[PDB]
RNA sequence: UUGGCGGAAAGGCCUUGGGUGCUUGCUGGCGAAUUGCAAUGUCAUUUUGCGUGGGGAUAAAUCAUUUGUAUACGACUUAGA
RNA sequence: GCGUUGGAUUGUUCACCCACUAAUAGGGAACGUGAGCUGGGUUUAGACCGUCGUGAGACAGGUUAGUUUUACCCUACUGAU
RNA sequence: CUAUCUAGCGAAACCACAGCCAAGGGAACGGGCUUGGCAGAAUCAGCGGGGAAAGAAGACCCUGUUGAGCUUGACUCUAGU
RNA sequence: AGAACUGGUACGGACAAGGGGAAUCUGACUGUCUAAUUAAAACAUAGCAUUGCGAUGGUCAGAAAGUGAUGUUGACGCAAU
RNA sequence: GUGAACAGCCUCUAGUUGAUAGAAUAAUGUAGAUAAGGGAAGUCGGCAAAAUAGAUCCGUAACUUCGGGAUAAGGAUUGGC
RNA sequence: GCCCUGAAAAUGGAUGGCGCUCAAGCGUGUUACCUAUACUCUACCGUCAGGGUUGAUAUGAUGCCCUGACGAGUAGGCAGGCGUGGAGGUCAGUGACGAAGCCUAGACCGUAAGGUCGGGUCGAACGGCCUCUAGUGCAGAUCUUGGUGGUAGUAGCAAAUAUUCAAAUGAGAACUUUGAAGACUGAAGUGGGGAAAGGUUCCACGUCAACAGCAGUUGGACGUGGGUUAGUCGAUCCUAAGA
RNA sequence: AGAACUGGCGAUGCGGGAUGAACCGAACGUAGAGUUAAGGUGCCGGAAUACACGCUCAUCAGACACCACAAAAGGUGUUAG
RNA sequence: GUCGAAUUUGGGUAUAGGGGCGAAAGACUAAUCGAACCAUCUAGUAGCUGGUUCCUGCCGAAGUUUCCCUCAGGAUAGCAG
RNA sequence: AUAUUGGCGAGAGACCGAUAGCGAACAAGUACAGUGAUGGAAAGAUGAAAAGAACUUUGAAAAGAGAGUGAAAAAGUACGUGAAAUUGUUGAAAGGGAAGGGCAUUUGAUCAGA
């Protein structure tokens, strides 16, 4: 007979499976619609989740009632020390799909990104490229060769382009390496744009500006096997039931006899791929400039991070992204950070946001100073010193 | 005497068995598969690096929800265990044949494990009490080991 | 051997010059038999191995230890001359 | 495609009313769904009443009390090698 | 504290043969049969849809010229009085 | 029993240790039973009432007895409801 | 010793240190807990849990068989020196 | 007439599927072609029927031979055979130079029940034929007894707060001994004694195959011994309900 | 659910109706050859994408009896009267 | 729940199977109670359920008639050898 | 003259041959269960003869490997033979959600007949 009572599902079937992501690293899988007027550009940018903090900004929506008023804010702060351009890959056209045909790379390449290529690096004779990099022994003949095969095919073109870790305060120490599309006309100069970058760095604000709206695709945090009451959101049964309550009663009608695909069943919960879009940049700050963290109402001259470290992360000294609100991916995870896919015109988007305060007290506890200075003039000279 | 099927040369071999031994048959089979065809010495330090928990016993019949773990890679398998008691009456069949292919005058260097074989012994059979009265056997399933080391020769 | 074109799965198509073999375009000389009256009467291409010469290259991965962005165990992510 | 509710009384299905709501549509899936629950009802054995029966006892009549067992297998499903 | 993984120890239930579906027809609800969909070793943790899962020659109902407990001016008797 | 002082107004500092009220049905109460699904309103109870019996008796045993229980009793008693 | 106390809790004499262990810390459990705001809307049903609790002082209703109800209800205080 | 509307149900699915549109659809007509254990012919097996042939070397007249027809089958009937234990007769049968039994993707005969042979194993009896006889043939009976699996190295070995260090012993120590430490029972005990019951479990020495659901060098285990002393403590005596 | 006559299934395989006890065809010793039955001949699939005259275009077409359904009523759809 | 008397309990003792004992549930009477356990009668009877052991050959059914305390059975006739 | 599943002593069998035959071929009405009345098993076979494996070696040991006894250890007291279920090893082969089977043939292996 009929549920006698209707409701939604729990969850939505179009995340399915809930399965670990192949990849620590979520890949993109889909690039913003190539316009060939515009220039050469990456269509994203790899970074390191740092934390979240909270801003304060005033508000430009006319019609609100918080219009040109004070909002409190968070923001998510992403470390994006520059990109290292180290490869090109030339994607023809097929009718079985795009199809690589070659990838032509850089000459001299980081150890940052050699390690990538190895399980075991320390006692490996680090041989990856030696044979490669002697294709530019005398004229570059054979990479020039490659070069001419993208430039005559491939009507798509990406970079590879590898992350600085030993910019980050990161234990890692092995790079993240990425293909990253090249948006802006004609394919000879896509190819052209990728060679002159070879060996060089990409910096955060020749990709994305303030107000700019982007999408984040990151592995979200593993939460290990969950049952369904968390995993799905089901109701919990009641206290009197035998057999335990966090579950699911009916799994299933008598027919079909099997459990179907739509039931809530426990599995892995986290470390999900997701991409989530639409989240407006506040910052591209940079990491040479001291009072990152500063604004024109502000002035203190602070950078971005807070009092003691952000916490499980370290330091912000690169070029970081402070995007509104949340990402997916937990603190120290790489994140793909790419132009949306779409022209959003919304009031939400196109609006103009100022800064106004940057929080920075300690997110080790419930913070109460912005700065060293600030905590020595309250709480006057200590013991020990100050 | 009369051991399992044999392919090799009685003169160039030397045997060990051991009957009624009080240790798992299907851990002991897995055990023995282990290190069938091995050479002698390179079987003995396999044996004393399971025991230390370094390598592992495959477990390639008798596995049905036993555990997995990565020291079955070098197998090709994902389900291989740590069978000390196996693994120590194995030892001691493996240095008994040791010494008799000693005694038979056999080149050690050249000795690897051309047979080895267990099989179930009898029974030993004790009770476990079961709820509302019951009894159920508890029984041991001990094995017959033996095997027979060979000069590898052309 | 010359040059070109071909990326949809190109792996092929075209082209240059000289060398060399055959030519049934035409006219001759010699041979074939006994596989016994037929017997697929063995002529193809698919992998692999070994040996003889010649050219070329001179690593990794896993276990173990370690990390916790991971994790029931595997797995994942890290580090280590 | 999408949603189709919160409650008072009743084991109730049904019903009825209060109320919100965009709306409070009807149904199936072994009258879906008890090794998923619960066990209020029904439907063992205790007991009371009314009517019936000489009686033992009967009662789609009422009332109160009344043990809800097992998955480690195969498949399916969820995740994981 | 388990579950989990390990060393040691080590049962039981159950078991025609077994184990992917949809429809068909069929003892009128198939794991096998027909027609289709499909289909790739070996597996681990969970799970409770299914195996019309297990537990017990249904306790309800009916049948038997099968009983037994109980009752009564049933039939036939009997202690006692 | 009281007073001053004292403290992050804490202090039966852990431990130990009634929730309360307005009512209805029902059994007066304390007590008892279905060991292993029913603790109840069921049974018992004190109280009330009825019955039989003066011993060659009432009630009840025993196959029978020169046999028994009440009865080491006697109606303010025993026996049956 | 605390305390009303053979309560709970700690200790002396005496006795034992026996329950298969090691490593992890997923789900679901078993046992123990906490929870913003609301406060029975859950459910057959406040099931479960919570709240109350010792002592001293004050105060204590209907009804009553005058014995109770009664710790009714409802308040206040409590350490140390 | 065909087609369309009428024409709404529950897992996703059925002209059988694919697919088919002057059809591979519908109505109709003509041929060709495909194939049943049916029909036709032949062979072989058996059954039934009708016959021929005791005139000899001629042993199978229940034989040999000729002719025609037929052959589905539960329950059931009958017939002819196969096999087993034992019995009378016979083969002056087989056999320690290897009987019986058992094993044998080796061979042969029979439609079959079965029979025969080779090889391996083995060790003391056994078989062919004519008859006699029966406790004479198994897949089942939730059959009986015994044995063995998959499940499965799985469920699990999680109540009673709790163990740790070192040395000794030993082949081997998480578990034994000693020392050190940390704990608990907390006198209504995890203490000290007894009644019932047990019966040597007490104690010493040796000692670990089994048992102590891990282990074990330890033990209420195993092996060998030692040990229970009464005029006064009980029984014994008395009577109780009662026998 | 119950009768009549016959033929079947039960008790029966075989070819066909995809599938199916009973329908169609045909009943069965072991084989060979030929021909057929019913049913079929695009491919599955053996066998003419045969020949001939027409009808039908369906945004739910139709596609062989038993048999696995459809009606009344309608349509300048189209065809013939 | 109850916890100083219709209290709890040891030992002794009595009551024994259509019997005991029952503050009464058909309760208890050695895991046995709406009639204990043990052995024998007894291989109790069963129109009911299950099973019923080698081959081949030939023939080959009935579920209908009448009667029955008969309707899951038999006799009888029929069908069969 | 008749009876005789008891007792004692004898002779026999178309009987049974260790799941049979008495329950008991054996320390069987035993071990064991029950308070009790009662209930009540399982269990025979080295070899002619222990000749029951001296001695060496590895192992803490059990045992192993040798040596040896024996007609045989393919008879080692876990003992005649030694089936099947089930199992190990070796060898061969096959294997996309069972396996097994029928007809026919390929291939591999194997084999009788003239
Ligand atoms: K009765
Ligand atoms: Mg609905
Ligand atoms: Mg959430
Ligand atoms: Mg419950
Ligand atoms: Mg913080
Ligand atoms: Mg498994
Ligand atoms: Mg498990
Ligand atoms: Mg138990
Ligand atoms: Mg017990
Ligand atoms: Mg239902
Ligand atoms: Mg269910
Ligand atoms: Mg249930
Ligand atoms: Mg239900
Ligand atoms: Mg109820
Ligand atoms: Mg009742
Ligand atoms: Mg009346
Ligand atoms: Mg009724
Ligand atoms: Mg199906
Ligand atoms: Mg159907
Ligand atoms: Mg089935
Ligand atoms: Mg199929
Ligand atoms: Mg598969
Ligand atoms: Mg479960
Ligand atoms: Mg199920
Ligand atoms: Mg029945
Ligand atoms: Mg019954
Ligand atoms: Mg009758
Ligand atoms: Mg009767
Ligand atoms: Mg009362
Ligand atoms: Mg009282
Ligand atoms: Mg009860
Ligand atoms: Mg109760
Ligand atoms: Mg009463
Ligand atoms: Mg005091
Ligand atoms: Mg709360
Ligand atoms: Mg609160
Ligand atoms: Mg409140
Ligand atoms: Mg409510
Ligand atoms: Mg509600
Ligand atoms: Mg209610
Ligand atoms: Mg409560
Ligand atoms: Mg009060
Ligand atoms: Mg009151
Ligand atoms: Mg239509
Ligand atoms: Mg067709
Ligand atoms: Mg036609
Ligand atoms: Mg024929
Ligand atoms: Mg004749
Ligand atoms: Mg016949
Ligand atoms: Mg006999
Ligand atoms: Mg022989
Ligand atoms: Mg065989
Ligand atoms: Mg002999
Ligand atoms: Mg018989
Ligand atoms: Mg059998
Ligand atoms: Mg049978
Ligand atoms: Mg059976
Ligand atoms: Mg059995
Ligand atoms: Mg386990
Ligand atoms: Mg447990
Ligand atoms: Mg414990
Ligand atoms: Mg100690
Ligand atoms: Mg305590
Ligand atoms: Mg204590
Ligand atoms: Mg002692
Ligand atoms: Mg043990
Ligand atoms: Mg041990
Ligand atoms: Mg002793
Ligand atoms: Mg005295
Ligand atoms: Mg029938
Ligand atoms: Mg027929
Ligand atoms: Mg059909
Ligand atoms: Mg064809
Ligand atoms: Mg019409
Ligand atoms: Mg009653
Ligand atoms: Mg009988
Ligand atoms: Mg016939
Ligand atoms: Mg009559
Ligand atoms: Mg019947
Ligand atoms: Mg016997
Ligand atoms: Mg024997
Ligand atoms: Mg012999
Ligand atoms: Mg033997
Ligand atoms: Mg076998």
């Amino acid at each position: 007979s009929h549920r006698k009572y209707e409701a939604p599902r729990h969850g939505h079937l179009g995340f399915l499976p809930r399965k670990r992501a192949a990849s620590i690293r979520a890949r993109v899988k889909a690039f913003p619609k190539d316009d060939r007027s515009k220039p050469v550009a990456l269509t994203s940018f790899l970074g390191y989740k740092a934390g979240m903090t909270t801003i304060v900004r005033d508000l430009d929506r006319p019609g609100s009632k918080f219009h040109k008023r004070e909002v409190v804010e968070a923001v998510t702060v992403v470390d994006t020390p520059p990109v290292v351009v180290v490869g090109v890959v030339g994607y023809v056209e097929t009718p079985r799909g795009l199809r690589s045909l070659t990838t032509v790379w850089a000459e001299h390449l980081s150890d940052e990104v050699k390690r990538r290529f190895y399980k075991n690096w320390y006692k490996s004779k680090k041989k990856a490229f030696t044979k490669y990099s002697a294709k530019y022994a005398q004229d570059g003949a054979g990479i020039e060769r490659e070069l001419a095969r993208i430039k005559k095919y491939a009507s798509v073109v990406r970079v590879l382009v590898h992350t600085q870790i030993r910019k980050t305060p990161l234990a890692q120490k092995k790079a993240h390496l990425a293909e990253i599309q090249l948006n802006g006309g004609s394919i000879s100069e896509k190819v052209d744009w990728a060679r002159e970058h070879f060996e060089k760095t990409v910096a955060v604000d020749s990709v994305f500006e303030q107000n700019e709206m982007i999408d984040a695709i990151a592995v979200t945090k593993g939460h290990g096997f969950e049952g369904v009451t968390h995993r799905w959101g089901t109701k919990k049964l009641p206290r009197k039931t035998h057999r335990g309550l966090r579950k699911v009663a009916c799994i299933g009608a008598w027919h079909p006899a099997h459990v179907m695909w739509s039931v809530a069943r426990a599995g892995q919960r986290g470390y999900h791929s997701r991409t989530s879009i639409n989240h407006k940049i506040y910052r591209v700050g940079k990491g040479d400039d001291e009072a990152n963290g500063a604004t024109s109402f502000d002035r203190t001259k602070k950078t971005i991070t807070p009092m003691g470290g952000f916490v499980h992360y370290g330091e912000i000294k690169n070029d970081f992204i402070m995007v509104k609100g949340c990402i997916p991916g937990n603190r120290k995870r790489i994140v793909t950070l790419r132009k949306s896919l779409y022209t959003n015109t919304s009031r939400k988007a196109l609006e103009e946001v100022s800064l106004k305060w940057i929080d920075t007290a300690s997110k080790f506890g419930k913070g109460r100073f912005q700065t060293p200075a600030e905590k020595h003039a309250f709480m006057g000279t200590l013991k020990k010193d100050l | 005497a009369r051991y399992g099927a044999t392919s090799t040369n009685p003169a160039k071999s030397a045997s060990a068995r051991g009957s009624y031994l009080r240790v798992s048959f299907k851990n002991t089979r897995e055990t023995a598969q282990a290190i069938n065809g091995w050479e002698l010495t390179k079987a003995q330090k396999y044996l004393e690096q399971v025991l230390d928990h370094q390598r592992a016993i495959p477990f390639r019949r008798f596995n049905s929800s036993i555990g997995r773990t990565a020291q079955g890679k070098e197998f090709g398998v994902t389900k291989a265990r740590w069978p000390a008691k196996s693994v120590k009456f194995v030892q001691g069949l493996l240095q008994n044949a040791a010494a008799n292919a000693e005694a038979k005058g056999l080149d050690a260097t050249k000795l690897y494990v051309s047979h080895i074989q267990v099989n179930q012994a009898p029974k030993q059979r004790r009770r476990t009490y079961r709820a509302h009265g019951r009894i159920n056997k508890y029984e041991s399933s001990p094995s017959h080991i033996e095997l027979v080391v060979t000069e590898k020769e052309e």
